[PDB]
Order: structure tokens, then C-alpha cells, then sequence
């Protein structure tokens, strides 16, 4: 199991660059779309380690056609030049009626399935690459179908699942499904996340994905149970912080995770 | 057509923990 | 279980919601319906004055003589909350209760602000937006990050006078490449 970091802001080179040398983190994951004005070339000699991309704003689901090809035009280059470990995107509304959510949306994983199958398959082969899908911090209801929905997205389609393993904890502290209810998906699985979370401003009693802290315990322990479906040769794990982003605290973690899945 | 440009300034505005940023999963804090 | 007392809520059955401040009095505390349309208003309040927090000396230190009607009119005028949202907030505070305030100082934030969202979430072939001001030839420009050692960068640009200023209070257009040198002319604030 290979240990990752996650790079969305450039600021943060030094911080990876040297979080590679101490050997804390093996590859690196590039929320690629934020990139997409820096020459290929020169992203691609930042990084002595292998990469993996992120996509945030594909919106492959809700796109227009036409839109997501260019979008897919545009992508290959980088693709092509950094040779990623994998590509992830989201599923996720990002928009009700033409009009933005800066929180983003649950898809209804009933209604939504023929919709988002059709859409991966396409978006797939606009990339010419396997695309592994994220699930979703569940907060309300209706999430206890995610597992079989994504199970279903990849035997249809031939997608991959990117289980964000700290995203499903905080779905079964806001009374979705048990986090043992993905062991089928973890099987299959060759491409996890693990980030901090928080509570809500208003109701600790609810947990936010904020990629702001330290990894909490019922995390850890997560990863410990299901440590055996997992570890696999060729499996990697992302360490995701987006606030905080001091070399200690983050250093802790990819330590703890280490602790988890020795060399 | 033509245009004068006589100065440019760069203009702050805030962003994400050290400023001049991009975008991100995590919810916001 | 359920999301509200004896009721299962999707998400989808809470879109409409999640830009109304108003909504967030639908169900009771303590549910998790309640607190997910919060957690979605909070995060349309700290776009909106973590980055611009002039607004928040006017009228009261939460904002939300601002906050809430805002976003009411927002929802009315169907804007899509894109990056030409600070610009909007503009346009409402220039028909508002507190119209004063509108200093020159806040408005070139807000612009700035705009600019600086179209950078960071424009997802299109284009690395430039420019904003030209009704009252002033000068312009400010966001740029999309080319290398890795800088994020966006946001400019005030002056220039001579020679160019159309925008008929309207604000223009748009957009650069293809990181070089200004040619004017294809204004175009309407985006929605
Ligand atoms: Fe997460
Ligand atoms: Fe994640
Ligand atoms: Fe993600």
C-alpha cells in the first residue's frame, strides 16, 4: 500500500517536495483540473515521484456534451504527460435549476442511476482512461443505497470506485450505512482517500468533510478493521488536507497511516 | 485594437490558508 | 432514523433549499435535514464575507441584513451564483438600505473578488477575464495560475482613456492567451 498527498495549490510544492524526500508520501495526487494552464511539460518535472489526478469540475454528469468533450481534449495532454497511477472524479450535483451549490448536492442514487451510468460510459471513453468515482459524505437520507449504486456503476460501465474511507465514517455518523457495508466495493477497490473531518458550525452532532484536522480515531480504526480487503500490491491511499496545511500536523498523519500500512 | 497600459499593480484578495489559490473537496471550515 | 422527524429527506428533495436562508427554519433543530440546508447557507456566508469582509462593519457584525435579502433577490433575478456573484452583491447594495458605504474601496474588492472566483473555477480554454468600471478606464484582470510558484493573480490595470468604457456599470470580456493586446469589446456581466 502506497502512502499519498494530495496537491491542489501550487504554494504547497516545497511542502510536498520535501515530504517526498523524508519518505512520508510515495506518490502524490494533482487535483488536476486546477492545473490546466501549467504547461504539461512543466508539471511533470515537479514531481520525482509517480502522480495520481483528481478531478474536481468535470460536471461529466450535468455537463453539456459538447462542453465535456473540450474538457476531455484538453485533459489528454496531461495525461499523456504525466502517465498517472489513476484518474478519480465525483459524483455529486453541482447545480439546481442553472444555479450553483457551493455545498454540493447528493445525487438521488435511485432516480439518478441510467443517467450517471451513460454518463460515465461516455466520459470514460472521451479520456481514453479508467475513471475511478468518489462517493459522497452522506448527510441526509437516502446514501444507504451508495455501495450496491456504485458496485453497479462499475459493473456496468467498467469504472473504478475511489472510496474515501474518511468520507464514509462521516455518512455513518450521520446515520447512514455502516462503513463494513463497503468491504465489497474495498475488495475491488485499488484507490482510496482518508481526510479529516469536522463537525457542523451549528450541530457537532453532524460530521462535515472539511479536510482540515488531524485523523480522528473512529478513521483509524476504520482502516485498521478493514485493513485486509484494503492493502492489495498496487494499492495507494491519499491523505487529503485542504485547510491547516502545516508540515507537522500533516506529517502526523502520513505517519499514522504508515502505522496502519507498514512498508 | 491598441491598448495603453502605463501601470499595473497586483490586487490582494484573500484565498485559501496562504492566499492565491484554487479550489478543493473539503467543505469549508 | 430519518432525516427529519418520521420522514426520509434525500438531498434532491432539498435542492431548492440550499441557496434560501429563509429555509432553514422548514425543520426542526436537531434533525439532519435541518442542519445540511445551515451547513449550505453558511457556506454561501463565508464565500461571500471571508473574502469581501467590508460588507460586514455595514449595518450588523453577522451580516445578515445583507445576507438574507440578498439571496432572496438572487433566487428572483435567477442568477446562476457564478463567479460574477461579488459583482451582484454590488449591484444589490447600489439599490439597498445601505447604499452608503458603497465606497470605491469595497467596489474594486467585490470586482476583485469576482475576477479572483473566475480564476480559480472558470473551466474553460480561456486564462483572462477583464472587468471595466462605468466610471473609471481602468480595468481589473484575473488571471488563471500558469506555473506552479503562484495561485491567481488579480490586477488593476490603468490605461490611457482611448478605449470604450462599457455602456453598462460593468463589462466583461476574455483573454485566450497572457497577453493583452487587442480589444474585442465589453460584453454584459455574465449572470
Ligand atoms: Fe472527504
Ligand atoms: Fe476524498
Ligand atoms: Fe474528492
Amino acid at each position: 500500500m502506497r502512502i499519498g498527498f494530495n496537491f491542489t495549490l501550487g504554494e504547497t510544492l516545497p511542502l510536498v517536495r520535501q515530504l517526498a524526500q523524508e519518505g512520508a508520501i510515495d506518490y502524490c495526487e494533482l487535483l488536476i483540473d486546477n492545473f490546466m494552464q501549467v504547461p504539461p511539460q512543466e508539471l511533470a518535472e515537479a514531481f520525482d515521484v509517480p502522480v495520481g489526478f483528481h478531478i474536481m469540475f468535470s460536471r461529466f454528469i450535468e455537463s453539456d456534451e459538447e462542453q465535456l468533450r473540450d474538457f476531455a481534449a484538453r485533459l489528454r495532454p496531461y495525461i499523456e504527460a504525466l502517465r498517472p497511477l489513476y484518474v478519480s472524479d465525483h459524483i455529486a450535483y453541482f447545480s439546481h435549476q442553472g444555479r450553483a451549490l457551493y455545498h454540493l448536492g447528493e445525487i438521488d442514487y435511485a432516480a439518478d442511476y441510467e443517467r450517471v451510468r451513460a454518463r460515465a460510459a461516455l466520459w470514460q471513453s472521451l479520456l481514453g482512461q479508467t475513471i475511478h468515482f468518489e462517493n459522497y459524505p452522506s448527510i441526509v437520507d437516502g446514501g444507504h443505497a451508495a455501495p450496491a449504486f456504485f458496485q453497479r456503476l462499475a459493473r456496468d460501465t467498467g469504472a473504478g470506485v475511489l472510496f474515501d474511507v474518511s468520507n464514509a465514517v462521516c455518512a455513518w455518523r450521520n446515520d447512514g450505512p455502516e462503513v463494513a457495508a463497503w468491504r465489497g466495493v474495498m475488495a475491488g477497490a485499488s484507490h482510496f482517500h482518508v481526510g479529516g473531518y469536522a463537525g457542523a458550525f451549528i450541530d457537532e452532532g453532524v460530521t462535515v468533510d472539511t479536510h482540515d484536522r488531524a485523523l480522528a480515531q473512529d478513521t483509524l480504526d476504520s482502516l485498521r478493521r478493514h485493513r485486509d480487503v484494503l492493502d492489495k500490491p498496487g494499492a495507494t491511499i491519499t491523505y487529503e488536507r485542504d485547510e491547516n496545511i502545516d508540515i507537522d500536523g500533516v506529517r502526523a498523519d502520513l505517519l499514522a497511516l504508515r502505522a496502519i500500512f507498514p512498508r | 485594437m491598441k491598448i495603453v497600459i502605463v501601470k499595473k499593480v497586483e490586487i490582494q484578495v484573500a484565498g485559501r490558508t496562504g492566499m492565491r489559490c484554487a479550489s478543493s473537496c473539503g467543505a469549508k471550515s | 432514523a430519518g432525516a427529519a422527524p418520521g420522514r426520509q429527506v434525500k438531498d434532491s428533495e432539498l435542492l431548492a433549499r440550499l441557496a434560501d436562508p429563509a429555509a432553514r427554519g422548514d425543520f426542526p433543530p436537531g434533525c439532519r435535514a435541518h442542519v445540511r440546508i445551515d451547513i449550505s447557507i453558511r457556506a454561501y456566508w463565508h464565500t461571500l464575507f471571508d473574502i469581501c469582509p467590508g460588507l460586514l462593519d455595514i449595518a450588523d457584525p453577522d451580516g445578515m441584513a445583507i445576507f438574507a435579502p440578498f439571496m432572496d433577490w438572487a433566487r428572483r433575478e435567477n442568477l446562476t451564483m457564478g463567479w460574477s456573484f461579488y459583482i451582484w452583491v454590488g449591484r444589490w447594495l447600489a439599490q439597498s438600505p445601505w447604499r452608503e458605504r458603497l465606497d470605491e474601496e469595497l467596489t474594486q474588492a467585490l470586482l476583485s473578488a469576482s475576477a479572483a472566483r473566475w480564476a480559480v473555477l472558470d473551466r474553460s480554454a480561456d486564462v483572462g477575464v477583464v472587468l471595466g468600471r462605468r466610471g473609471s478606464d481602468d480595468w481589473i484582470i484575473g488571471w488563471k495560475p500558469n506555473t506552479l510558484a503562484a495561485g491567481r493573480r488579480v490586477e488593476l490595470v490603468s490605461l490611457d482613456g482611448q478605449l470604450p468604457r462599457p455602456a453598462e456599470d460593468v463589462g466583461v470580456f476574455h483573454l485566450a492567451g497572457y497577453e493583452l493586446d487587442s480589444f474585442p469589446g465589453w460584453l454584459a456581466l455574465p449572470r
